[PDB]
């Protein structure tokens, strides 16, 4: 029963209608994924196939590859591997198992992201404030020790410990790392994870249109043309009457 | 009809059950929804089909290769949403056709109605099965609820229930049962849509004016087939520009979350279009009470034609009863957010409000209307 | 409309990324001398190793003796052998023969 | 019959017409057809709009009836007691 | 032959033997002291009891 | 037609297109056999259907399902047998009716016949994919044989193979791609049924005589209706018979092997009633040359119109031509068991000694002789 | 390039046509499956479900049920169980994995037995003789260690070393074990195990027959009957001429 | 046209028949028919039969020849050199 708050409208790279997305800040947003994220949420679903859309040379991210996964390899050669090899490969779960997953988390189970932008209502910005929000408990309230008091969350009281400061991190480029910007530079990325076409898709977007612009008013008219003659009737009633 | 390439296979003599059907002169584009309608059946066909052949159920690892389709297959992403985001714009497409119905009233044709009739109730419950498809949460319960709904008939009902699931469950049976039959399903309609058709070749065509129009009459052909052909890919524009720039608008339902038989959802509604009938459920508060009030609800439909009441025809010449037919028409989009909405007692009553409302508006002040204008009119 | 459009539909049937990740870049493997076993599948197990991907057979050709350098193998190996072999057909008798091996 | 020859009886009606390249397909489409929109917008909007205007009120009529109902709980009641 | 067959049809479609072996495999029930919880396996719901 | 249950919906005028469907008199059982095939096709859809809710094809899993399916399914083994033993019954349903065909050479009709050739040919194609779905190792061999046969085309060949694969093996699209279309293919067969009866109620039946009958008609409601009802049932008893006592008498195909894409049998030969076909792969050492000379060696029947040069129709009136006739039939009956063996020389001359045999039999001899009876009978 | 040999068909208790399997020999052949096969070869088939039409009381299988399973059950609240608990469940097999069975059994892979029969060619009697046969290799002849000379193999050599001889074990009842008996009692167990509805699905065919009898003379006279008007035809041909 | 009506012109034939209960659906079955079984079953078997016996000699005949030709390798070479 609490008043359910809704993020403010935010400008994006992405927001406008044509407006792509940058992959600067991408390649960034993942080093956070990179550093952060691969705590506990996990993202199952994309192999390392990312690369020139991300920017990432073919060697680059494929060198950027071999070093994440690395497991086993020898049972009486059945096996899975270490160093993945090529791109398939998808990321190492930083655990193997809700059980392992929740109780390493105590009682809470962390979901994972790959589409979660497309579950959660209201897009990015509902995260963004919810990165962005953390406020001091109202005098009249308490909480779960783990649970951290933002309105952003539904029963507004989470067990994640912020883990956005100004500089958690240094970025690849070298920016400056700031809570919003190392916030901000993120949002963009799970907004393409959902949607990697999106970038591509919108293409047929104006594609069509200027086709379609086409044809309707040359189909409007033909039809006149025939029907020019129906509406062009005349009747007379000339009765030997 | 010499050396006419209609005879020469008997087959196209068939064939001239078009070409030469004759065809009224006045006709607003609201009679092109009964081709229109078939447009959605066919292009849909092939979507889900090629969409079927990447896709799998197996209750454990089925909506995983759901993930893979929009991602790795080849074009996979486009395909998904346009089988999906045909659908309600055929449903769209279908109440018009329903719509020029009675506004003109023309179920004067007595079966070909019942006709009519069959051949929806059929195609909701398709989609319905369709949607159990993605195997989100949203499905899984909304699934869940309404066979656990079905239940409560005083003697036979349990069975029937566990008999449907197959087990105590939602799983493996209840789901890859129906993936035939919302796969299986669909042709026997198209099966039966030419059978709709026939009757109304017994006929010919009704009019806007409730008039005979036989004094003239159109070679098809040439003409309405061109007013097809731009009725036809108006909506393809719609159905494609939904689909690219804002795919989950009508995307409404949010669950990719994998089904978890434990948690439950924050909120549980049908999709859009079911909302009305299913709000209607809540109304009453006996149990028992809703399902013969939902599910009787659009029976309805069945029993218009028994109270056609008047001496003219089409509802246009009959300005009074036409604001009870657009004051029903408000009261079903009412019914969408009302239903739209959790059950709170400022909606609940509101909703419990327009329910009995909504019979009123048909069953008693439709058939009362036309009388007194008759006298009035000094019929 | 149809050119790109029917396009879409058909290429979905065509290939997919996922196996598109086959066609050997590893390959790499292995055996001493004899072994032979030397299989594996994967429909095809560039190789790389080096170079090579001409083929010797299916299943771990990998090479006629790598041109006389590593091969897994590089013939001789076990029943029958490496190329020439025979080993040809359950198992005999053409082997790899043709003439050179290679 | 044969569809069109059995349909009817007809009697001494006549009808003119040319054929379309005679004319175009814009004859005055603009100037002739602009004054048309109000005679029929005019005709149902009497019959017609009213009914959802009342709707749209009941919309953020309760809506505003809803809200309050929660929203505030120190409304009715305020924190003291 | 048409109860034969009409019904073998049916009977099929109803219930997974396997399924119906699934029902409330759940016996136990002591295992567990007054007020102190053991587990069991439902339905295919979690019962703490 | 006064107050006639015919007319009265239209639908049932059309329902006059058999009651009252002239008949002739001499009839052999051989001519149960077209409404005879008809049956079949109706008793496997639910068949395959109702085993096809408890299935599942994924490449890993699939086989393993069936296992569930004859064993802890309720009745889940009588099932399986059944969609499965119609079908080879249903094929020697078919070869029947095109066996009428010939003997009386009723081919005089003209489309007609090429409607009964595509008819056939999809059919054979449809079970093929059919017979992948048990994932058995001479499935999957089997499957894979005939693709790669295709490869040989000059210059495009090479992606259409891995482009109907798609891919380089023959793992799940191959696979699943199929569970598609072995499901959805026949059902537009049963729609392409009716078009083929239509052309036949052009001009009613043919006879056994050659003679024209038309003096003498019959009723079909009261009489054949009945020979059908004993010459229809009489098919089950076989069809549960062989089920029951030895199902795998002709379940000769021995794999429940699951498939291993390394390991290969120690034999691999399609299913019973390809083989002659298949027989005549090994033929030609070409292996583009066997191409052209299997799927042709069919087609020859839609070539047969072509070659009745006689002046009277039915065989059953020039007694050369029957000698031919059998001197054919035999001649298919022996490629079988040629094709039923491996490939060893004093068969493979045998096997390549009746090939050419086989075209000189029906391409020369039949309508060479005809010509001379003319002649001899003074024509 | 082997002659190969047929087996003498031997006469059965379920050979012919209403002949039907009798249990005591099945429960008996069980143990050696419980005994011998669980060596290498498994069924993965067949749930403990049995109970009564092997004759095993509810109870007893249950009970022998017990014993059969399997691990663990304690991986953070994850995992299977201990001792089956109900029916459904299936053999452990002996080993994990091809890999792990291959080379315990050294380049053999020991086949599952589930439905074997219908797969050999030959009925039971291609294994009894199997069994029964191991000849004395022959002048002119060698073979792999393991293999084992019998001509019922293909190719002749097979690396199962033959496990059948008299008293191999004892029986449930306590009859005495013989290497024909212990062999021959097993061999109407598998012929059970592809088609548990086989003693069942019989009782159909002696339902249909009698019901089969039926109808066709019915029909037969019914047919006729019409047609008895049509062939008492009669002709006249009286021209005015 | 209808179907019956149109088929032709026939002149002066006469037909003759009884209901069905005048008579019985075996009127001598077995004596009269078992004669014609051969008329019928000699009619073809002259024209039909010879064909497949020669196949049936094929049969034994090249399984026959296959069969040597291959069982006994101590034939044509006996294990002599
Ligand atoms: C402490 C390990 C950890 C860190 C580091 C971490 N997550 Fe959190 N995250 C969790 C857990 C556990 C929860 C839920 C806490 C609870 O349920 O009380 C959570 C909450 C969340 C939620 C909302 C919970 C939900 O159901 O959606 C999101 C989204 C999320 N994390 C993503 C992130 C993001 C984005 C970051 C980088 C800012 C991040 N995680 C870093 C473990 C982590
Ligand atoms: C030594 C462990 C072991 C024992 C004990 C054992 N099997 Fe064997 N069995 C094998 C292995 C391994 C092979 C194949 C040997 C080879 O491939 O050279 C084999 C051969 C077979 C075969 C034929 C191989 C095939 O492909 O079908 C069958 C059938 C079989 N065993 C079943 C049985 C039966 C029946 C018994 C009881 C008489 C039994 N196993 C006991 C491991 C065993
Ligand atoms: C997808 C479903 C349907 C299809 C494909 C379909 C198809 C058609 C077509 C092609 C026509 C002729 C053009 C027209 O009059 O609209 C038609 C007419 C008609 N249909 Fe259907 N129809 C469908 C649904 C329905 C339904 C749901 C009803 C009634 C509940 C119905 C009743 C009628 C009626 C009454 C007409 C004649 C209407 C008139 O005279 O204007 N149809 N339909
Ligand atoms: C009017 C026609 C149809 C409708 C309204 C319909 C309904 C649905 C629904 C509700 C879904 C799930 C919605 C979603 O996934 O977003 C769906 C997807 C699907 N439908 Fe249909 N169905 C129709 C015809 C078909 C046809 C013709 C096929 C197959 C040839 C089919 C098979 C499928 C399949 C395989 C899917 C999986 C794709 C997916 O779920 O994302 N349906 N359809
Ligand atoms: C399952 C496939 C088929 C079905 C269901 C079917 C159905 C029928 C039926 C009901 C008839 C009328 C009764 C009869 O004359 O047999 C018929 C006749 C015929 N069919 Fe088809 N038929 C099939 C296959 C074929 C094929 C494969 C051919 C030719 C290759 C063919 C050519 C004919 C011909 C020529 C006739 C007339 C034969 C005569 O006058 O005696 N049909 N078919
Ligand atoms: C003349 C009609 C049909 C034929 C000849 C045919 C062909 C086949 C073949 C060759 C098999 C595998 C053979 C076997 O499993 O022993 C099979 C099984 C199957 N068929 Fe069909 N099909 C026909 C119609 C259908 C229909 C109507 C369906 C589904 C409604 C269907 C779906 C299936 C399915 C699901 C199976 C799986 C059962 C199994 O493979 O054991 N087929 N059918
Ligand atoms: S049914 Fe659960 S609350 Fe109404």
């Amino acid at each position: 029963s609490d008043l359910e708050l809704h993020p403010p409208s935010y400008p994006w790279s992405h927001r406008g209608l044509l407006s792509s997305l940058d992959h600067t800040s991408i390649r960034r947003g993942f080093q956070v994924y990179k550093q952060v994220c691969s705590s506990c949420h996990s993202m199952d679903y994309v192999a390392y196939r990312h690369l020139v859309g991300v920017c990432y040379t073919e060697d680059e991210a494929k060198a950027l590859a071999e070093e994440v996964e690395v497991q086993d390899g020898p049972n009486e050669d059945g096996e899975m591997f270490m160093r993945p090899g090529k791109l398939s490969d998808y990321f190492p779960k930083p655990y193997p198992n809700p059980e392992a997953a929740r109780a390493a988390n105590n009682g809470a189970l962390p979901p994972d992201l790959s589409y979660i932008v497309r579950a959660r209502h209201g897009g990015e910005d509902y995260v963004f404030s919810l990165l962005t929000g953390y406020c001091e408990p109202p005098t009249g309230v308490s909480l779960r020790e783990g649970l951290y008091f933002n309105p952003y969350f539904p029963g507004q009281a989470i067990g994640m410990a912020p883990p956005i400061y100004n500089e958690v991190l240094e970025f690849d480029d070298g920016t400056p790392a700031t809570m919003s910007q190392v916030a901000k530079d993120v949002c963009t990325f799970l907004r393409w994870a959902a949607e990697p076409e999106h970038d591509h898709r919108k293409r047929m977007g104006l594609k069509m249109l200027l086709m379609m612009g086409l044809l309707l008013p040359l189909v409007y008219a033909m039809k006149r043309h025939k029907w020019s003659v129906l509406k062009s009737r005349k009747l007379a009633y000339r009765p030997p009457k | 009809m010499t050396n006419i390439r209609k005879s020469h296979p008997l087959m196209k003599i068939v064939n001239n059950a078009f070409i030469d059907l004759p065809a009224p002169s006045n006709i607003s584009s609201w009679w092109n929804f009964g081709s229109l309608l078939g447009i959605c059946l066919i292009l849909q066909i092939l979507t889900g089909l090629f969409l079927a052949m990447h896709y799998t159920s197996d209750t454990t690892t089925a909506f995983s290769s759901v993930t893979h389709i929009c991602r790795d297959v080849n074009y996979g992403w486009i395909i998904r949403y346009m089988h999906a985001n045909g659908a309600s714009m055929f449903f769209i497409c279908l109440y018009m056709h329903v719509g020029r119905g009675l506004y003109y009233g023309s179920y004067t044709f007595l079966e070909t109605w019942n006709i009519g009739v069959i051949l929806l109730l059929t195609v909701m419950a398709t989609a319905f099965m369709g949607y159990v498809l993605p195997w989100g949460q949203m499905s899984f319960w909304g699934a869940t609820v309404i066979t656990n709904l079905l239940s409560a008939i005083p003697y036979i009902g349990t069975n029937l229930v566990e008999w449907i699931w197959g087990g105590f469950s939602v799983d493996k049976a209840t789901l890859t049962r129906f993936f035939a039959f919302h796969f299986i399903l669909p042709f026997i309609i198209m099966a039966i849509a030419m059978v709709h058709l026939l009757f109304l070749h017994e006929t010919g065509s009704n009019n806007p004016t409730g008039i005979s129009s036989d004094v003239d009459k159109i070679p098809f052909h040439p003409y309405y087939t061109i007013k097809d052909i731009l009725g036809a890919l108006l909506l393809i524009l719609a159905l494609m520009l939904l689909v690219l720039f804002a795919p989950d608008l009508l995307g409404d339902p949010d669950n990719y979350t994998p089904a978890n038989p434990l948690n439950t959802p924050p909120h549980i509604k049908p999709e859009w279009y079911f909302l009305f009938a299913y709000a209607i459920l809540r109304s009453i508060p006996n149990k028992l009470g809703g399902v013969l009030a939902l599910a009787f609800s659009i029976l309805i439909l069945a029993l218009i034609p028994l109270l056609h009441t008047s001496k003219q025809r089409s509802m246009m010449f009959r300005p009074l009863s036409q604001c009870l037919f657009w004051a029903l028409v408000a009261d079903l989009l009412t019914l969408t957010w009302i239903g739209g909405q959790p059950v709170e007692h400022p909606y609940i009553t509101i909703g419990q409000l327009a329910s009995v409302l909504y019979f009123l508006l048909i069953l008693v002040l439709m058939p009362t209307a036309g009388t007194i204008e008759n006298k009035l009119l000094k019929w | 409309a149809a050119k790109n459009v029917v396009s879409q539909f058909v290429s979905s049937m065509s290939a997919s990324a996922d196996v598109l990740a086959m066609s050997k870049i590893e390959i790499k493997l292995s055996d001493i001398p004899e072994g032979k076993n030397m299989a594996f599948k994967w429909r095809g197990k560039d190789q790389e190793a080096a170079v090579e991907v001409s083929q010797l057979r299916d299943p771990q050709h990998d090479l006629e003796r790598v041109k006389k350098p590593e091969w897994v193998i590089l013939i001789g190996v076990c029943t029958h052998l490496g190329c020439v072999p025979i080993a040809n057909a359950g198992d005999f008798g053409g082997y790899y023969c043709p003439c050179h091996g290679s | 019959g044969r569809q069109f020859g059995h349909l009817t009886r007809v009697r001494h009606v006549i009808t003119y017409s040319l054929s379309p390249f005679e004319q175009r397909a814009f004859p005055h489409y603009f100037s002739k057809g602009i004054p048309n929109v109000l005679r029929r917008t005019r005709a149902c909007i009497l019959r017609v709009a009213p009914p959802f205007v009342a709707f749209y009120l009941v919309y953020t009529w309760g809506t505003q009836e809803f809200e309050k109902s929660k929203r505030k709980n120190p409304a009715a009641y305020e924190n003291d007691r | 032959a048409a109860k034969n067959v009409v019904s073998q049809f049916v009977s099929s479609m109803s219930a997974s033997a396997d399924v119906l072996a699934m029902s409330k495999i759940e016996i136990k029930l002591s295992d567990i002291p007054e007020g102190k919880n053991m587990a069991f396996k439902w339905r295919g719901k979690p019962l703490f009891v």
